[PDB]
């Protein structure tokens, strides 16, 4: 990676006993975060690396818009890592251990922010959709299970399905993790996973509502 | 059965029971020959999820 390499000259002139003196053990050093979404100040920072999510958020992009009660969900590593809900990122810190730890994991190190008044569902089939039109096409899992996993969150999103096809599309999810030449299929199923276990009401009561309006 | 009070009797005794009471040809009791649209379930294997079929 380019960071990785860029802070090669400043471990060898400092030494690796500088660069390890910061965050914690097996999680050493600095990172570079990226903050966008719904904060007052989106911005890209350095920071030391096991940093508070909320105090990172507060000192740098300048809070939640709303304030920090109105924050919904944060995607803290890019697309590729699960979502987690305000009560998770009220004492989570940003390293790779303790992100796994709160099933997540650091990834990218790329904060995306969600207040209360967005739709969670919308964001997450636009994630899924990106991945449907970035994944390369050669091995069947992510081809066709990512075109699917499409197919299905375009329907949850309105609301058009039943509530039985949650757990056919965390199924379906669980085929193509771990069974794809590379990890853009782990990358695409990991958030429809996130989405599902911190927003399964979510998705039955936008059913409901469809299914009462629609009769 | 289209058949006279003088024969009925005749019949009843000549055989000993009550012959009216279980006819042997059929009349109205018999269902309709058009009947309406059936459902037919479906198995216990139609569930969209936990249904891998190495377990069945
Ligand atoms: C005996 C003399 C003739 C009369 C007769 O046989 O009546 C028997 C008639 C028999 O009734 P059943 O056949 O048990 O009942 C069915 C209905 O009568 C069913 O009645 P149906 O609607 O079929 O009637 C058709 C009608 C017309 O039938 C015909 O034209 C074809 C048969 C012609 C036969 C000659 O039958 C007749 O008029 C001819 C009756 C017998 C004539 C001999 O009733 C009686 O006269 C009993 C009298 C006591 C007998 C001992
Ligand atoms: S999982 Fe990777 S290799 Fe397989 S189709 Fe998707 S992008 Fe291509």
């Amino acid at each position: 990676n380019v960071e990785t390499v860029a802070v090669s000259p400043t471990i060898c002139r400092r030494g690796g006993a500088w660069f390890a003196s910061f965050g914690r053990e097996r999680n050493s050093g600095t990172k570079l975060f990226n903050i966008s979404g719904h904060v007052n100040h989106p911005c890209t920072v350095e920071e030391e690396m096991s940093v508070p999510l909320k105090e990172l958020i507060e000192k740098h992009a300048g809070g939640v818009i709303g304030g920090w009660d109105n924050l919904l969900a944060v995607i803290p590593g890019g697309s590729s890592t699960p979502l987690i809900p305000k009560s998770v990122c009220e004492t989570v810190l940003m390293d790779f251990d303790a992100l796994v730890q709160a099933q997540t994991g650091l990834g990218t190190a790329a904060v995306i922010v969600m207040d209360r008044s967005t739709d969670i569902v919308k964001a997450i089939a636009r994630l899924i959709e990106f991945y449907k039109h970035e994944s390369c096409g050669q091995c069947t899992p992510c081809r066709e299970g990512v075109d699917w996993m499409n197919k299905v969150m375009a329907r949850f999103v309105k609301g058009d399905a039943r509530p039985a096809e949650i757990d056919s599309l965390w199924e379906i999810s669980k085929q193509i993790e771990g069974h794809t030449i590379c990890a853009l299929g782990d990358g695409a199923a990991w958030p429809v996973q996130g989405l599902i276990r911190h927003f399964r009401p979510e998705l039955e009561e936008r059913m409901q509502q469809f299914a009462l309006q629609h009769q | 059965a289209s058949a006279t009070r003088v024969i009925q009797l005749l019949r009843n005794w000549a055989s000993g029971r009550d012959l009216q009471a279980k006819l042997q040809l059929r009349y109205q009791e018999i269902s309709k020959r058009t009947q309406p649209p059936p459902k037919l379930p479906v198995g216990p294997s139609h569930k969209l999820s936990n249904n891998y079929y190495c377990t069945r």
